[PDB]
C-alpha cells in the first residue's frame, strides 16, 4: 500500500454529508407515540441487576453504537493497473444537534420539588459520552466491561460472547485481546461493551470524551466553524478500501428520570458529519 | 471543577484578540 | 456565485452595531411593571405536563431565538452588469451584556436559608444556553424535540406543526430532515425546538454551547478586546444577498426561582453585535 | 484624531502603579474595629425584600465600582501645534491580592457541622465578578437590572434613576440605551446595575467574567509575569485625552455568611495595576 | 554518555506496542467468577482502621503501580567498540481503554434512589488518578504516605520498610530522601506509598494527574490520533539502556460502592502504549 | 544595574536541586508518631473563634509559607571591576509531590457512611492553594487580613503587628501599604496573612493559584516534561545578588476531618524545584 500524490483535475475532491441518529435503546419503529415511537432517541427504563450475580439488562436499555457505511464515487477501470485512485477522507466538520431540546424542563420527569411535586421537570443530567469516528473500514472495536458476570441477551445486541461463541472471563473487565469486533452494524455493538481499539484502527481516526457522575450537568458546543483534520502525521487521512466510507458514534446526553421509581432513560442526540475527500494515486 | 469534555463534543471555538486581527486577517484576502 | 476580489478604495469597509434583547417569554410589552412588564428579561412561570400525554407548555414560558435584519448600504447600479458588489461580513465583536445585574441577590427569590426564610434571595442558576450567528440570509433551522407529543400552542409560536401542517413524528425527539425552518422572526422560534442547521447554513456562521443541570453555576465573560472573524476555509465571509445582514442569539443565563411552589423562569441578558463588513466583487 | 508615529527620545516610555482598594458596601471609615470598620473590605449584610414589590437594598450592601484616574506627566507647550503628543497605554500587568486570606477558616462564620456547631468557619464562596478596565476616559458604562422595581436609595450612589431623573422602566432588565453614565466616581456605582458598555468605550479597554452560585468555590490566579496587551487591532492602545489615566476594577471573592440568620458579606479583594505608556504622536 | 546522530538506514525506526492491565488489589487469579476473579480489574473492598493507630489496610485493596519491561531488537556486536548505538524513544500514543463501560449503570451497586432501593446502580464516581511514564530504566519512586503509622502488610507489597528496614518516620509524610525506589515489579507498589521521584528519572518522561473527591465524576478522553513527544530539550528522548524499555501506569477512575455498608472498590483500566523508537549513536 | 551579554565557556550555566518540605502547622520534630510527629505534613486540628471579637488561631493551626536561600558558586574577584557576574535563575522545572497519598481513604478520618460508620475514610478536600517563586532576594510579602481583629500569637509567627509593632488597622482586610515583609524564613509567615506583593518583587517570579470551598475535590498535575521561563520581557531572570537563590512556596491540598468534632487539618505536600542558572555581565 505505497501512497502516492494526491490526483488532481475535475472532481478530484467531493464533500459528503450524513447524520447519524441515535441508538439509545428503543427501535425508530413502532413509530406510534402511544406504542414505544415516543421513546425514540432515548432508551427505554434502565432495569437493575436483582443480585450480585443476576444482571440482566434488557437491550432496549443500553445504547449502542450509531454506525453508517457511506458509498464513494466509483474510481478505478483497470484493477490489475500498476496505479489506481482511492478515495481519502481529508477532514470532517462534525456537530452533535439539538442540545437546546434539552431546555424543555416544562415536562413529567420528576419534578425539583418533589416534597410539592412542584418546581420544573428535572432535565438530562448525568454520564455523558460522545464518541466519532472516520475511517475506510469499520471500527475496530476492544470488549471491556463492568462485569464479565453481567447476562446480556443473547439475540438482539452483539456481545463478546457473540464473538467469542464463550461466555466471557474475568479478563473482559480489563484488557482481553480476544475480545475484539468490528463496528459493522448499526444500533448492535453497546457502548458499554466495546470501545474504540487503540491496537488496530490504522485507517480510522476515532475521538470520545467521557464524563461520568449521576447528575452531572450535560455540556455541549455546537459550530458550523470548526473542521477536524483526518490525516495522520504523514499527511495522509483515511483511505476508503472499498471506497466505502464509514461513520460511527454514540453520542450521549445523560438520564431523564421518570416520576416512579426514579426510572432512568438515557438520552442520545444525532450527529452530523461533513467529509472533504480527495482523491490519492496508491501503488 | 469535575466534569470536562474535549472530543466528541462538538469543540471549542476561539476569538482574536485585536491587536493580531491585521495579521490573521491578512492571512485571508 | 464567483467570488472575486476585495473591492477597494473610499467606503469599501464599512462597520454595523446591534444589540439584540432577549426573548424569555415575556413580552416587551405592557411597560406597565405591574401588569407584567416586570417580567420583560425573562419568561413568565414555567407550568409542567400534568401527565405523559398533557404537556402543554405556554408560549410566554418558552424562550425564543432573537434575530435582527440589518440593512446595509445599496451597492449595484447595474443589476445585469457581469461583475457586481456583495457586502461581506469579515468578523463580529459580540457580547452578553449585564451578568453583574445577576450579583442582585437581594431580591425576594427563593432563600437560601429555607428554614427560617433567611440567607440571600438565591441568584439565577441553572441550564444555559449561549448562541450567536451572523449570515447574509436567515439562520436554517433544524427542528428536534424532546418530546414529540408536546402540545404547543397553535398560535403564537413557530412549531414543527406550524411548519409542516402536522403533528410531530417520533423521528422529531431525532434528526427528522423534514422539519425544518428558517429564522425569520424575532421571538417566535421556541429554543427547545429550533436548532441551527448544520447540513444548510452555508451563509450564516453559527457558535453556541448548552451547559445542563438545574442550580449549576452560570459563568460569563465580556470583553470589548476579542473579535470573531467569520470568513470560512478560503478568506470569504458570510455575503448579504439582500443586503440584509441577519444577527440571531439566544442568551439564556439559568432560571430564578419564587418562594411560591419553585416557580422559576429563565433569565435572558441582550447580546451586542459590532460587524465589521467590506465589498466584495463577485460575478 | 489622526494617530502618528510613537515618539522616541528621553521619557518617552513610562510606567504607572496603583493599587484599587475594594468598594464592598462599608466605606473605608470609621476605622474603627468596633463601630463598622472591622466591615471594610466586605459588605455590611445582605438585606433581602420584604415582598415582591418591596425591595429596597442597602447601600452598604451593594458592591461598586472602584475607580482611580491617574495623572500623567504633561506633555504639550503648544495646543494649537498641528502635531502633539498623547500618552498611549500599551500594556498592564494587573493582579488580585490576598487571596490567601480566604484560607483563614477558623473565624466565626457559619460553621460546617451545624448540627454541633463545630468543623471550619465556612470559608468565602458563592457568586465572584472580576472586572479591570484601562481607559483614556471614565469606563463607559450601560445600566441593566434584576429588576425596574427595585428600590434603591436615592442617595449615596449613582442608579439608573440618578441618570435619568425618572424610575427605571421594565427595558431596564434589557437593554435600554437611555440608562448609560460614566464611571466617574469611586464606590458610588453598584455594580449589579451598571456594566461595561459595549456600544462605546473605543478609548477603554475592559475585561470581565462571572460566576454565579451561591456556594461556588471561588478560584483565583496571581504571577507577576503576566502582561496584558492594551493596543487594539491597529496597535493602538487607550490614548489619555486629558492624560488622565483610568483604571476601573471590582473583584469579588462571594460571600461569607454568618451565624446569625445566615446573613452573607459580600467579599471583595483589591487590584494592583502597573501601566506601561508610551508617547505618541498625534496630528 | 555522549549521544550522537540519529542511524540511518533499513530498520533503524521502530514501533512497540503494548496494553499494561490495571493493578487494583484483586489478582488476575483466581480467574473463577465467584471465587474472586469477578473483582478483576477492581480492588477489594477497602477496609478502614479500627483507631488512630490501626491502620492496617488489606494487600488486595491497595491499587499498585502496573509496570512492564519490554525487550526491544539487539544492536551492538562489539561493546568495546569507541560509538555504539541506543534504541531512543521518540515519542508515545498512549490511551487508556474502556472509559465506556463505565457507562453499565444497571448493576447491583447501591442505588441512587435508597429510599426506595431504585433508580440506578451508582456509577464508579470519586478519586482518579492518572499517571503513565515511557523510559529507559525504570521509573524511579520517591514514597510519601498520608500517615507513617499506616501498619502496611510486611508481604506481597513494597512499602517504605521493604527498602529501609525499619519502620518509616514522621518524615515519610513529607518529602524524606531516604525513602526511595525503582518500580521493577509490576503490581507490588501502592501508588498511595510511590511517586514519580522527581530527583531522579533523568531516562524516563512521566506525566500525571490526580483528582481527588469521594463522588467526583469522572473525565477521561481517547483518541487515536494524539502523539506525547518523549523528546527533551536537547532533542534526546529516553534511551534503553540494555534495550530494556519500561512502561510504568496507573489508571483508577474511582470506585463503585456496594449496597452493604457502603464498601467501596477502586475502578482502574488498562492502558494502551504505542512507541516510536530510533536508533541513536551514542558515544 | 545594567545588565549585559552572558557569560559562556566552561560552568556558565548551572543546575540547582532543592525540596521544600510543607509548613503547614505541626513542626518536623518531635518525630516520634506518638508525640505530635504523626503531624507532620499536616496542621494541629484547626481551632475556631468564640466570638466574634475572639478569635485566636493556635500557631500550629496556620500553614506557613515555606523558603529556603541556596548558596550558587561564588563569582567574583574584584568586586570593584566596571563589569562583574551575576547567577541568572533562567527556568525552573517545579513539582508538587505525593498527591497519590491522597489516595489513602482506609484511614481513621471521618467516614463517609457516617449513619454506620462505614464507606470510605474520607479524603482530603478542600480549600487549595499553590504558590511558588524563585527570585534573587526574599519574596516582598503584602499583608492582608480577612479579619484586622485576629489575635494571632505574638510569638512564633510573624504576622503584621510583628512588622509593624502596632496592632492591625482596618485598611488590613484590604491593601495597606504599610503592612509589608520579606519571607526571609522558612515555617513562620502565615499564608492567610502574606501574599506575594505585585507592588516589587522585581527580581523574583511568583505564581500562585486558589481554590476555595469545604470540600472541593483536590486537583495536581505532575509531570518532569515542563519547564517555567523564568526570564522577563526582556530576557532577564532574577539575578542572585549576594548568589543566595530564593525559594518559595506552599502547597495546601485541603483537609482532612476527623471523627470528633469534625476537626480539620490542613494537608501540604513538598514541592520540588530543579533551577537552571546562567552566568551574566552586569556593569
Amino acid at each position: 500500500m505505497e501512497v502516492l500524490d494526491l490526483v488532481t483535475g475535475p472532481d478530484s475532491v467531493t464533500e459528503i454529508e450524513a447524520f447519524l441518529n441515535p441508538r439509545m435503546g428503543q427501535p425508530p419503529t413502532p413509530e406510534s407515540l402511544t406504542e414505544g415511537g415516543q421513546y425514540y432517541g432515548w432508551s427505554r427504563g434502565i432495569n437493575l441487576a436483582t443480585s450480585d450475580t443476576e444482571d440482566s439488562p434488557g437491550n432496549n436499555t443500553l445504547p449502542t453504537w450509531s454506525m453508517a457505511k457511506l458509498q464513494l464515487p466509483m474510481l478505478n477501470e483497470d484493477l490489475t493497473c500498476d496505479t489506481l485512485q482511492m478515495w481519502e477522507a481529508v477532514s470532517v466538520k462534525t456537530e452533535v444537534v439539538g442540545s437546546g431540546s434539552l431546555l424543555d424542563v416544562h415536562g413529567f420527569n420528576k419534578p425539583t420539588d418533589t416534597v410539592n411535586t412542584k418546581g420544573i421537570s428535572t432535565p438530562v443530567e448525568g454520564s455523558q459520552y460522545h464518541v466519532f469516528a472516520v475511517g475506510g473500514e469499520p471500527l475496530d472495536l476492544q470488549g471491556l466491561v463492568t462485569d464479565a458476570r453481567t447476562k446480556y441477551k443473547e439475540e438482539g445486541v452483539v456481545t463478546i460472547k457473540t464473538i467469542t461463541k464463550k461466555d466471557m472471563v474475568n479478563k473482559d473487565q480489563v484488557l482481553n485481546p480476544i475480545s475484539k469486533a468490528k463496528l459493522d452494524k448499526d444500533g448492535m455493538y453497546p457502548v458499554e461493551i466495546w470501545h474504540p481499539d487503540p491496537a488496530k484502527n490504522e485507517n480510522t481516526r476515532y475521538f470520545g470524551n467521557y464524563t461520568g457522575g449521576t447528575t452531572t450537568p450535560p455540556v455541549l458546543q455546537f459550530t458550523n466553524t470548526l473542521t477536524t483534520v483526518l490525516l495522520d502525521e504523514n499527511g495522509v487521512g483515511p483511505l476508503c478500501k472499498g471506497e466505502g466510507l464509514y461513520l460511527s458514534c454514540v453520542d450521549i446526553m445523560g438520564w431523564r428520570v421518570t416520576r416512579n421509581y426514579d426510572v432512568h432513560h438515557w438520552r442520545g442526540l444525532p450527529r452530523y458529519f461533513k467529509i472533504t475527500l480527495r482523491k490519492r494515486w496508491v501503488k | 471543577g469535575g466534569g470536562g469534555g474535549g472530543g466528541g463534543a462538538a469543540s471549542h471555538q476561539r476569538v482574536t484578540p485585536d491587536w493580531m486581527l491585521p495579521l490573521i486577517l491578512g492571512l485571508y484576502g
